[PDB]
């Protein structure tokens, strides 16, 4: 099915998810430069911030286009897919793959661990919340 | 160059400068330093300078790139006013030339605030969309309008946010007859496409795209009503209309077109149905333009055919009525001896000479009345005297 980006479930799961943004946004560089390697007692932690942000990758499936030309709305599924895979589809879930997992089991290697700073992408999303805060 | 705002190219200018000026101090700097003799490096900013591990004890070898950086840290430092006294001037030849490179980047650090706030100063998109809302919201709660329209007031101003508008109140500085030849290059090539105006003169419809008027329309939206009153003619350039469904409108269409020339109510709902730029006309300014153009308008009527025989048949009587009423409102004028009044209808008007369904010239009123001021005018235009009526008289005969 699809569901309009207004029916105050949508909107309630967008704010929630940004709540994780500021989380994953301000602690990517507490363990890129203090930590190397993230030890087992925030194991948990780890994994669980990315359901999260693994949920909405296959959840951003189901939305409104309204096709910036003719604002009525879309509802076709492969405008829908298109569109997101043009978009923003293979940043997000390249920032969504365990990293720290990665790092540790594959000969440890500095380069590798590089690619956290892929994850202070989503800082965007706070961004975005202060431009609607203006309007 | 216009391409890019001036104001933006100006702060990088004085970036530039002021980063410049940081490079070229640090290089200064350090020529201070190998002015003294060897033996009294001590009394230096670099050669007494000691960091966590390293001594700066030579001064004089230390791997230039490795060199040049230090000095260079000492210059970005001061130049952002941060300090930190790690590095500071020791000697007397370097506190003066510390003195006049702080001074001087004072001036120039409180010159690039001014040209930032410049910019910010002359506003954006979001702020003059921001005033706009203040004011309409005030408006509105003051006369109380309905939940309903107050959705579309606020629809419209969220429509001209995105996708730059005419930006209004700037394009009036044009004047008219420059603006006269824009709305040729613009509006031209989409009115020529509508079936109304097949075969029409140049001339004619020239005089519509002067006084046209573009306006857009959000989905959903209603335009017309069935039985309002048309006021206004619409011309459909782009998007999508649906007429209530019994008919969907095209670009390059026109619709309303029936009730501005037979007198009928609206007969069915115009509803948008996709983003829509739609070309309006008023109803007075198209009577006048139809008027003038006496030939155009039966081609007008006759390409709409293609209550259509009482149309035809009401357009063929309103070509026809027109040129007899005209002489009566002559007749009127020269009967109460309006001197002025008459003046209007001869110059841009009808034929004087002519007379109306019973055959009255207006030398015959004006001799029946004993006007003689009027008389002398219609001499001037040389209105034949000797005219008869269906009774047999002449003009002569009434004085």
């Amino acid at each position: 099915s699809i569901v309009h980006p207004d029916n105050r479930w949508y909107k309630a799961w967008t704010m929630f998810i940004l709540i994780w943004a500021l989380y994953s946004s301000f602690f990517t560089p507490l363990e890129f430069g203090f930590f190397r390697g993230l030890p087992e007692n925030l194991f948990i932690l780890d994994i669980a911030g990315q359901i999260a942000f693994l949920v909405d990758i296959v959840l951003t499936f189901f939305v409104a286009y309204r096709d910036s030309r003719t604002y009525r709305m879309i509802y076709k599924r492969s405008s829908i897919a298109l569109r997101y895979l043009k978009s923003t589809f293979i940043i997000d879930l390249l920032a969504c793959m365990p990293w720290d997992i990665i790092y540790k089991a594959a000969g440890e290697k500095e380069e590798v661990r590089y690619l956290l700073l892929i994850r202070l992408y989503r800082v965007h999303r706070v961004i975005l919340f202060f431009h609607k805060m203006e309007k | 160059d216009i391409r890019i705002n001036y104001l933006f190219t100006r702060i990088v200018k004085l970036i530039f400068v002021e980063l410049y000026c940081t490079h070229t101090a640090a290089c200064i700097f350090y020529y201070l330093a190998t002015t003294l003799p060897a033996s009294q490096e001590g009394y230096t900013w670099i050669g007494s300078l000691k960091l966590g591990d390293y001594s700066y004890s030579k001064f004089r070898e230390i791997d230039l790139w490795t060199r040049y950086t230090t000095s260079m840290y000492f210059a970005v430092v001061t130049m952002a006013t941060v300090g930190y006294g790690d590095i500071h001037a020791v000697n007397m030849r370097e506190m003066i030339f510390a003195m006049v490179y702080i001074s001087f980047d004072m001036i120039l650090g409180a010159y690039l605030i001014g040209n930032m706030t410049a910019l910010i100063v002359k506003g954006s998109k979001t702020e003059r969309f921001r005033d706009k809302m203040a004011d309409i919201m005030r408006y509105m709660n003051r006369n109380k309008l309905g939940r309903n329209i107050r959705g579309q007031i606020t629809g419209h101003l969220r429509l001209q946010y995105e996708s730059s508008y005419t930006e209004a109140a700037v394009l009036q500085d044009i004047p008219v007859s420059i603006r006269a030849k824009i709305a040729q290059t613009l509006y031209l090539p989409y009115i020529e496409k509508v079936p109304l105006f097949r075969g029409c003169s140049s001339e004619f419809i020239n005089q519509i795209v002067i006084r046209l008027h573009e306006e857009f329309f959000l989905p959903g939206e209603v335009i017309m009503e069935q039985g309002s009153v048309v006021d206004q003619l619409y011309f459909v350039c782009h998007g999508v209309l649906e007429e209530i469904i019994v008919a969907v409108l095209q670009p390059d269409h026109s619709f309303g077109e029936i009730s501005i020339l037979c007198n009928i109510p609206q007969p069915y709902t115009v509803r948008v149905a996709e983003l829509c730029r739609i070309l309006r006309l008023d109803k007075q300014s198209f009577m006048n333009i139809l008027e003038i153009f006496f030939h155009d308008g039966r081609r007008i009527l006759n390409n709409l055919l293609e209550r259509i025989k009482q149309l035809e048949s009401d357009i063929t009587f309103h070509i026809s009525k027109q040129e007899a009423e005209l002489a009566l409102k002559l007749n009127s004028a020269a009967f109460y001896g309006d001197l002025y009044q008459l003046k209007s209808l001869i110059r841009a008007g009808g034929d004087p000479n002519k007379t109306d369904y019973d055959g009255r010239s207006p030398l015959h009123l004006a001799a029946s009345r004993g006007y003689e001021d009027i008389t002398l005018y219609l001499i001037q235009e040389s209105v034949d005297v000797n005219i008869k009526d269906k009774l047999g008289s002449t003009p002569l005969l009434e004085a």
